[PDB]
């Protein structure tokens, strides 16, 4: 149900954008490790904790996007007129997100090296995690209440999008500098937060329907929780600790 | 501000022992996670050695291990290298590092200057 084509194509564009500019930074680590043929360095609790954040946002986005069934519990639960809150681009970058961690899990396993396995709490958190997701899939089985779960699934993207930025942020404040400070991927995460949070607006400027932002508030924090943490970053970096 | 100084690195007959050494400025060496890398003519940098921070704990490459062993002396600030049981293919110079690891972006890794151990046959 696009009204306006212009509208319609912005969507497409930022969507695009925000696929670009969020997709593009897994790359330099990859590029990196293979050149080294080693990982000791790369944090694999990360890594581990960003496979999990990746495949909940993918499982909502795939599900949402590819499964009548659950576009028809979307109408039933937000609206008859609603239009679906997950774009191409959305299902695109899980997809290709998904791809990349598990393709620099295969680096750790075939590189690897050094004296890196991490995995205690963060482990730990796995396991709650998909615990949680397993409990909340056999309390969906029984009426097939299969939209709930995945909203579900996008909560606990939102929780691993803390888990990424938090600590991180941590690091920089119980420390000093801003070390590891990458203008151009700062920029890219910034920027991909910007055109996900845009794709969201020129969705509701359309349908003229702010109920995106409900049917989709995981992409919602994600987007805000990047653009918060970003403007954090910048602001650790360019006043708070120079160097 | 943060500096890595190597010494006792030179000419060793195969066999041979040396005990490379890392002077560290600006930074606690048991308060960190410290490494010994190194790169021979034409090769890629290799990783060699590394000792826990808060703990004794310490891992080697399966091409050092039983031979080197990585300690630390805190009331000297300086990590050590006892490169035992030498080989001539030990021929590399060896940088001690410490790293400012990251939870997202890249990880910072402060080399220092190296010494060549030259194994002779
Ligand atoms: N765009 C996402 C993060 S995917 S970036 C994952 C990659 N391993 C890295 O951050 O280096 C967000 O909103 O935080």
């Amino acid at each position: 149900s696009w009204n306006s084509i212009p509208l319609e194509i912005s969507y497409e564009i930022v969507g695009w954008i925000a696929f670009a500019s969020w997709s593009i930074s897994f790359y330099p680590q990859l590029i990196l490790n293979f050149r080294r043929r080693s990982v000791v360095g790369l944090n694999f609790d990360f890594v581990m904790l960003n496979l999990t954040k990746h495949s909940s946002y993918m499982i909502y986005n795939v599900c949402l996007y590819f499964s009548p069934v659950i576009q028809k519990q979307y109408f039933d639960t937000y609206g008859d007129k609603e239009m679906i809150p997950v774009a191409a681009n959305d299902v695109a970058f899980s997809i290709h997100a998904v791809v990349m961690t598990a393709v620099t899990l295969f680096q750790i396993f075939i590189y690897e090296r050094g004296p890196q396995k991490v995995s205690r709490l963060a482990i730990g958190i796995v396991v709650v995690v998909w615990g949680f997701a397993a409990i909340c899939f056999f309390i969906a089985l029984p009426t097939h209440s299969w939209l709930w779960l995945i909203s579900i699934f996008n909560s606990i993207q939102v929780f691993m999008t803390c888990v990424k930025y938090i600590p991180q942020a941590k690091m920089n404040f119980t420390r000093k500098s801003t070390v590891g400070w990458s203008i151009g991927n700062i920029l890219l995460d910034f920027t991909g937060g910007l055109a996900n949070y845009l794709q969201m607006v020129i969705q509701s400027i359309d349908q003229n329907s702010w109920k995106n932002f409900y049917g989709n508030m995981g992409k919602t924090l994600l987007s805000l929780i990047s653009i918060f943490f970003d403007i954090l970053f910048m602001f650790q970096h360019y006043v708070l600790y120079p160097e | 501000q943060v500096q890595l100084v190597e010494s006792g690195g030179g000419l060793v007959q195969a066999g041979g022992s040396l005990r490379l050494s890392c002077a560290a400025s600006g930074f606690p060496v048991y308060r960190n996670r410290m490494h010994w890398y190194r790169q021979a003519p034409g090769k890629e940098r290799e990783w060699v050695a590394a000792i826990e921070s808060a703990g004794q704990e310490t891992h080697y490459a399966d091409s050092v291990k039983g031979r080197f062993t990585i300690s630390r002396d805190n009331a000297k600030n300086t990590v050590y290298l006892q490169m035992n049981s030498l080989k001539p293919e030990d021929t590399a110079v060896y940088y001690c590092n410490v790293k400012d690891e990251g939870w997202y972006w890249q990880t910072y890794d402060y080399w220092g200057q190296g010494t060549q151990v030259t194994v002779s046959a």
